[PDB]
């Protein structure tokens, strides 16, 4: 196999174009193909397409009015252009190596993938945007620990990072963060959440701090129970 | 051409043999000797096991290990070592000269004893209702191994539209927790008798219920 380097832009803007490359060092083209693959944070992989170093190209039937490859021989780099993107088109960028041969006539080998690049992550979305915060009501769902969840729902900002505290940083024990989801807006969502004892409701205070550095947003969400 | 089928999540005990199969048509893995296996560690590059269904690169463990029977190809992994903790892809040349992947399958090596997730239903808050939206948050928690599945229900009929889910994640004890979400119009919330969460973990499912009446 070969060693894959790649590199491009990977932040755009919807209807812009993904132009990425990848340059091969330890090989050559010789007769094989040079394919790009990419891996949304949802879905499983998805082939993109591929091209020899005499141009010939396939493509996804799904992406193939959109995308188109190219090669230059002299650099031994091939390249992905993609246009019109929208944020499902965000994802993790791979080439990779395909070296198809034929063995007689009918019979074809090696049809596997086989030398990847480290990936290149693309998002796209419009614009820097903050959370909306909402609270999340105290359930109170384990009877046998006595134990109750609280949080806080951070809703549809963009870029990340989000970081949240609780009771501006004096309640850290309990409380856990998720991962951001990435909405098909292009836009992310997150919750924290805390696991209190369900005697703390109504006396204890718990108040969410949410800052998007990125946007200069804080917000203060006061969580309290719904009914006793 | 359409995505080979894998099962979600897999998982064994170490020293244990596990299979993975990946089901395509005629036309990739029924006709053709075509099939591909990577394993897919997280911010890692995707690495090869195995190629023309059954071919081992040098350098590859001789524990993994491909076959296919019909329309279903499959990869073996026996003695089962933690390091095989990974995701992993099947993939095909197909006869229409493109090449289609698996769905992909989470492989779980049991390092602890399995633990149950805990579910936590969150409806809509009035804040957000009044904002004309709503988000449904299905909080999972304490299990192990770290692979679930996630399936929602308005009623009993099945909603696909607007759901995500998080990959899971360690908690600060050594247990798991993932989060789904369920976007609705507040027209939409209203006009069903409930909403359900159901969580499939290592074979069973927890079930959770709100009601825009409650």
């Amino acid at each position: 196999q070969v060693q894959l380097q790649q590199w491009g832009a990977g932040l755009l803007k919807p209807s812009e174009t993904l132009s990425l490359t990848c340059a091969v060092n330890g090989g050559s083209f010789s007769i094989y193909y040079w394919s790009w693959i990419r891996q949304p944070p949802g879905k499983g992989l998805d082939w993109i397409g591929e091209i020899n170093q005499s141009g010939s190209t396939n493509y996804n039937p799904s992406l193939k009015s959109r995308v188109t490859m190219s090669v230059d021989t002299s650099k031994s780099q091939f390249s992905l252009r993609m246009t019109s993107v929208t944020a499902a088109d965000t994802a993790i960028y791979y080439c990779a190596r395909a070296p198809r041969i034929r063995w007689g006539s009918y019979r074809l080998k090696q049809t596997n993938f086989d030398s990847w690049g480290q990936g290149t992550l693309v998002t796209v979305f419009n614009q820097i945007k903050g959370p909306s915060v909402f609270p999340l009501a105290p359930s109170s769902k384990s009877t046998s620990g006595g134990t109750a969840a609280l949080g806080c729902l951070v809703k549809d900002y963009f870029p990340e990072p989000v970081t949240v505290s609780w009771n501006s940083g004096a309640l850290t024990s309990g409380v856990h963060t998720f991962p951001a989801v990435l909405q098909s807006s292009g836009l992310y969502s997150l919750s924290s959440v805390v696991t209190v004892p369900s005697s703390s409701l109504g006396t204890q205070t718990y108040i969410c701090n949410v800052n998007h550095k990125p946007s200069n947003t804080k917000v203060d969400k006061r969580v309290e129970p719904k009914s006793c | 051409q359409s995505a080979l089928t894998q099962p979600a999540s897999v998982s064994g005990s170490p020293g244990q043999s596990i299979t993975i199969s990946c089901t395509g048509t005629s036309n990739d893995v029924g006709d053709y000797d075509y099939v591909s296996w990577y394993q897919l560690h997280p911010g890692k590059a995707p690495k090869l096991l195995i190629f023309d269904v059954s071919r081992r690169p040098s350098g590859v463990s001789d524990r993994f290990s491909g076959s296919k029977s019909g329309d279903t190809a499959s990869l073996t992994i026996s003695g089962l070592q933690a390091e095989d903790e990974a995701d992993y892809y099947c993939s095909s040349y197909t006869g229409s000269s493109t090449y289609v992947f698996g769905t992909g399958t989470k492989v779980s090596v049991l390092s602890q004893p399995k633990a149950n997730p805990t579910v936590t239903l969150f409806p809509p808050s009035s804040e957000e209702l009044q904002a004309n939206k709503a988000t449904l948050v299905c909080l999972i928690s304490d299990f192990y191994p770290g692979a679930v599945t996630v399936a929602w229900k308005a009623d009993s009929s099945p909603v696909k539209a607007g759901v995500e889910t998080t990959t899971p994640s360690k908690q600060s004890n050594n247990k798991y927790a993932a989060s789904s979400y369920l976007s609705l119009t507040p027209e939409q919330w209203k006009s069903h008798r409930s909403y359900s969460c159901q969580v499939t973990h290592e074979g069973s499912t927890v079930e959770k219920t709100v009601a825009p009446t409650e």
